């Protein structure tokens, strides 16, 4: 049958960590969720998240985990963090993403196309303001928007793209 | 599950 | 006071090495 | 689980990256067609390009 | 390398002079002639020996199997 | 002192037979073989 | 009186 | 009472 101390033990310590959830408790999650160390982890990205105490690492290495091998659960979570994250370097993260797309050939070609939007959005204003400037920066925005339509491709969204080109 | 409710009780015995 | 989620990297580490 | 150019040299092996090739099979002229991205083998990566790290 | 004991040609210790050469080119902002002169190197043997040493060693050091990072 | 340096992390963990050619701190699969201490004679010529 | 007696035993 | 005693004891 069911284990002496040991079965009973864990299923009650995930019965609390439910509990914990429901009602949060930074402080019950931290010995509950190590308690229950002893695939799943969401409610441990979830805690990091709701009590913090840079709740950015623990998906990092869930993601890590288990890739040799829709599409796979861990990982569009963890591509969403860091965009959110970033409203460091982000070019790196880029970078991540197009390695993640290379590999594996919600199609996180979106994500992407969406993450690059974001750093155009900022170049928009900077190269807006007077302290005026003829050439560089405008032709590089015109360039990274060029590139953000080509991904895209393959309504509203070409529509925000285009008002923050004319406000650059 | 009598295991279980062994462990609450000297959990509950600890506390007292 | 508490490890965190570093304790849980370490395991997994070791694991992927020959734990015993 | 990145790899650099310089452990290569010392470990006297190929700095051999991955390929990714898919393929297109269509047939009864195209009717249904299957895409299944598989390892094309490894082939040597030239340092400090584009599909190095560095 | 490092700083050479002695000129290659008579001998004169040279090997003492290399810090206390850059410290005259920098703190005291002398020209590479005057430095070599206080530093009591009249010979163009000795004088060429500190002034065209190039002390690769300290690009060398930067890479210590020892310590990390 | 036995030892043997870690390519990478630079860490001296030697270890002995029937066990796996790694470092324990990281990952790495090269290990420099460090001086231990050792009579060796030279001419200062 | 039941409430003491269980401080007692801890 | 009784317990308060058994402590006292
Ligand atoms: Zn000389
Ligand atoms: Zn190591």
């Amino acid at each position: 049958e069911v284990r002496n101390y040991r079965t009973r033990h864990i299923v009650t310590l995930t019965d609390l960590l439910h509990l914990n959830v429901s009602r949060h408790n930074w402080s019950l999650a931290y010995k509950i969720f190590a308690t229950l160390i002893r695939s799943l982890w969401g409610i441990g990205v979830e805690i990091l998240d709701n009590l913090s105490n840079g709740l950015d690492f623990l998906q990092w290495m869930c993601q890590i985990y288990s890739s040799k091998s829709h599409t796979a659960k861990f990982a569009i979570t963890y591509l969403w963090s860091s965009l959110i994250n970033c409203q460091t370097e982000n070019d790196l993260l880029q970078e991540l993403i197009d390695k993640i797309s290379e590999w594996v050939l919600a199609e996180v070609w979106f994500i992407y196309a969406s993450c690059h939007l974001l750093k155009a959005d900022t170049l928009s204003r900077q190269f807006v303001n007077d302290n005026d400037i003829k050439i560089n920066q405008v032709i590089k925005h015109i360039h990274y928007v060029r590139t953000f339509l080509k991904i895209c491709l393959d309504r509203l969204i070409e529509n925000q793209l285009k008002s923050f080109e004319s406000r650059l | 599950a009598a295991a279980a409710a062994a462990a609450a009780a000297a959990a509950a015995a600890a506390a007292a | 006071m508490t490890i965190d989620q570093k304790i849980a990297r370490r395991k997994l580490y070791k694991i992927f090495p020959l734990d015993r | 689980r990145k790899v650099y150019p310089s452990e290569s040299r010392q470990r006297l092996t190929s700095y051999r990256g991955k390929l990714l090739l898919k393929l297109k099979w269509s047939v009864n002229n195209g009717e249904e067609n299957l895409f299944e991205v598989r390892d094309c083998g490894g082939l040597p990566v030239m340092l400090q390009s584009n599909r190095c790290h560095l | 390398m490092i700083v050479p004991v002695r000129c290659f040609s008579c001998g004169k210790v040279v090997g003492d002079k290399w810090e206390s050469y850059l410290n005259l080119l920098q703190e005291d902002e002398l020209d590479e002639g005057t430095a070599l002169s206080r530093l009591g190197l009249k010979r163009y043997c000795c004088r060429r020996m500190i002034l065209t040493h190039v002390d690769l060693i300290e690009k060398f050091l930067r890479y210590n199997p020892l310590e990390k990072r | 002192t036995l030892k043997y340096i870690c390519a990478e992390c630079s860490s001296k963990l030697s270890l002995s037979r029937t066990d796996a050619v790694r470092c324990k701190d990281c990952g790495h699969r090269i290990l420099l073989k460090a001086r231990t201490k050792r009579l060796v004679q030279f001419e200062a010529r | 009186a039941a409430a003491a007696a269980a401080a007692a035993a801890a």
